[PDB]
């Protein structure tokens, strides 16, 4: 999973 | 201690006890003795580095919390600690409150020192158990210390308490024994919540008192319980000084006044007493007129 808001 | 904790279910609705070392604190990692989940969006999946220092000697009499230094693992989105971004090399903090946002994550891992400082009333006891202590972060020493919470007495070997376990049963210390230390040697692998130790201690404590006629009910009891009195002493340390003070006696400290408007003088023709002697007086007999007669019949005599 790819780190954002 | 330390203790972290957080709003919203970032920390799974759970605190923690922190001990020295360093823990890794993300979002992609599982909770053991050296790592912190935190979930959330923009929390990286290794995040943070805390590392707590051991505590200092001056720690177990100024009550300061271990060093906590916090560093920024090349995030995304970054850290803060108390609105301060966490720079390259990381920061670290000596005050008793620290607010942690990781990311834009809304909710902050709440870090807070609770006061835990461990007197011993005995060199031998204390080099046995300061390491092990040191490394739950708790302050120890031999000394006396406004920021000691709990006060180790020696096993009370069918014999006499020491004026150290008076003193601090007075200032309603917490008194503790052996018995609790074994149990703090259990603990420095776990996670556990935040208070997790300090029931058991006063449970101990408790338990002391009981069946034991080295103690009355309660501090409250022995509190002025000389009042009316006053007494003189050589170079009172202001630990003795506010030993005698706390029960309710009038004190003059000397390096035809001395000797008739002194009731007794206490040590270490004039009538002496030791606080050892005081403290067996202190217990024995019943109210203000009776625990305070057999004082008063060393006196006239």
């Amino acid at each position: 999973s790819t780190t954002d808001e | 201690m330390w203790i972290i904790e957080a709003e919203g279910d970032i920390l799974k609705g759970k605190s923690r006890i922190l001990f020295p070392g360093t823990y890794i604190v993300g979002r992609n990692v599982s909770d053991d003795s050296s790592h912190i989940q935190v979930i959330s969006k923009s929390i990286s999946k290794r995040h943070a580095r805390f590392t707590i220092l051991t505590p200092s000697e001056k720690d177990y009499f100024t009550g300061g919390p271990c060093e906590f230094e916090v560093k920024d693992l090349d995030t995304k989105f970054g850290t803060k600690v108390n609105e301060k971004v966490v720079g390259q090399n990381g920061d670290s903090y000596k005050e008793k409150d620290l607010k942690i946002q990781l990311g834009k994550c809304p909710f902050t891992i709440n870090a807070y020192w609770r006061s835990m400082c461990i007197q011993f009333d005995n060199p031998e006891m204390l080099s046995q158990w300061a390491s092990n202590l040191n490394l739950l972060g708790i302050p120890t020493g031999l000394r006396d210390s406004d920021a000691t919470t709990h006060f180790v007495m020696n096993r009370q070997a069918g014999s006499s308490i020491t004026v150290g376990t008076m003193y601090a049963f007075l200032k309603k210390t917490v008194i503790i024994d052996d018995s609790y230390l074994q149990y703090l040697s259990t603990v420095k692998e776990s996670v556990i919540e935040d208070a997790s130790l300090m029931p058991d201690a006063l449970e101990c404590f408790k338990n002391i008192i009981k069946n034991n006629d080295q103690f009355p009910s309660s501090p409250e009891d022995c509190i002025n319980s000389l009042e009316g009195f006053s007494c003189a002493m050589l170079n009172t340390s202001s630990e003795s000084h506010h030993l005698l003070e706390l029960l309710g006696l009038r004190i003059s400290t000397f390096m035809k006044e001395l000797i008739s408007k002194t009731d007794f003088v206490v040590l270490n023709g004039i009538f002496c007493l030791t606080i050892e002697q005081l403290w067996k007086i202190i217990i024995e007999r019943n109210s203000r007129e009776l625990i305070s007669k057999e004082i008063e019949r060393l006196k006239y005599a």
